[PDB]
């Protein structure tokens, strides 16, 4: 029963300012098996209004989901990703920058 | 240049209780277009691309009840496999099942394709000419026999050279205007100093489609790899991707450094420069 | 389109 932990990527849909509607998104890939929970964070909270792609998978066999919200950045909030998966301890969360 | 069609089809055991949960989803190139959910209200394949919203109500009512079927097999599947690998009625296990066709720039049929998976390693594949398998173990060895007294093959190839094909070519025409543009990417540098000395930077490509691309640094015209970064391409959510590279680099030798862009909607690649 | 049948492996 191989099992590959889930690689993570957060980050918007489009190039970020300060006070303008954007999306937030939260891309998991090269894990297996597909069960995995996965929710966007503001200021540590669970947004509410989170969807998700339909389950697909690589030639490797591995799955990859993009889970996403609508959001609006500002100057002290922070948003991030939390990503549970049978392969890790405990949830990992993985902070939104700007930049990347 | 040639497009692609294919079916993604993963069934997962609960044990505990109930069926499998079932979801299967089809592409055209880069392009999801339908998809059917187990766990879904509907139990309809529902479409998720607009030129698929052409066909009418017998094209759902065909594609819902072969996916159904579609269902079946798999769960029979993992009672099978099971079986064959002598585990406990206790755990959850995963049959994953992969196949569609291309058509060229002619297109005219080119390749075609049928792949299976247990927990997430090969178990069995039909090979390039469609018209025998490879099997990874023992037990799909099991597989391979019955399929090839079957002539399962042969019936698949049929459908790979034919039926598949057709719709293919049928899709890309209704689905034209998104399927066959490119977008080429939008690209751009950015520039972060992380000391008095040194600075990161960094080239984006944005909306760009389809996912394909190569994005690569040269310094003095010679490529660079030591000192990057790279993100894996990405989905930007409205149907495009996303990349990025990043070198470090001495503060003041910006000017050395180019980036370059390689895709299919650029009739030549981009070379960027720090300005 | 999907294939009309799958078999069993």
């Amino acid at each position: 029963m191989i099992q590959r932990t889930p690689k993570i990527q957060v980050y918007s849909r489009h190039p970020a300012e300060n006070g303008k509607s954007n999306f937030l998104n939260c891309y998991v890939s090269g894990f297996h098996p597909s069960d995995i929970e996965v929710d966007l964070l503001k200021n540590g909270e669970r947004i509410e209004k989170v969807e998700h792609s339909d389950l697909s998978f690589s030639k490797d066999w591995s799955f990859y989901l993009l889970y996403y919200t609508e959001f609006t950045p500002t100057e002290k909030d922070e948003y991030a990703c939390r990503v549970n998966h049978v392969t890790l301890s405990q949830p990992k969360i993985v902070k939104w920058d700007r930049d990347m | 240049g040639s497009h692609s069609m294919r079916y993604f089809f993963t069934s997962v055991s609960r044990p505990g209780r109930g069926e499998p949960r079932f979801i299967a989803v089809g592409y055209v190139d880069d392009t999801q277009f339908v998809r059917f959910d187990s766990d879904a209200a509907s139990q309809r394949m529902e479409p998720r691309a607009p030129w698929i919203e052409q066909e009418g109500p017998e094209y759902w009512d065909g594609e819902t009840r072969k996916v159904k079927a579609h269902s079946q097999t798999h769960r029979v599947d993992l009672g099978t496999l099971r079986g064959y690998y002598n585990q406990s009625e206790a755990g959850s296990h995963t049959v994953q099942r992969m196949y569609g066709c291309d058509v060229g720039s002619d297109w005219r049929f080119l390749r075609g394709y049928h792949q299976y998976a247990y927990d997430g390693k090969d178990y069995i594949a039909l090979k390039e000419d469609l018209r025998s398998w490879t099997a990874a173990d023992m037990a799909a060895q099991t597989t391979k026999h019955k399929w090839e007294a079957a002539h399962v093959a042969e019936q698949l190839r049929a459908y790979l050279e034919g039926t598949c094909v057709e719709w293919l070519r049928r899709y890309l025409e209704n689905g034209k205007e998104t399927l066959q543009r490119t977008d080429a990417p939008k690209t751009h540098m950015t520039h972060h100093a992380v000391s008095d000395h040194e600075a990161t930077l960094r080239c984006w490509a944005l909306s760009f489609y389809p996912a394909e691309i190569t994005l690569t640094w040269q310094r003095d015209g010679e490529d660079q790899t030591q000192d990057t970064e790279l993100v894996e391409t990405r989905p930007a959510g409205d149907g495009t991707f996303q990349k990025w590279v990043a070198v470090v680099v001495p503060s003041g030798q910006e000017q050395r450094y180019t980036c370059h862009v390689q895709h299919e909607g650029l009739p030549k690649p981009l070379t960027l420069r720090w300005e | 389109v999907l294939r009309d049948d799958l078999l069993e492996a």
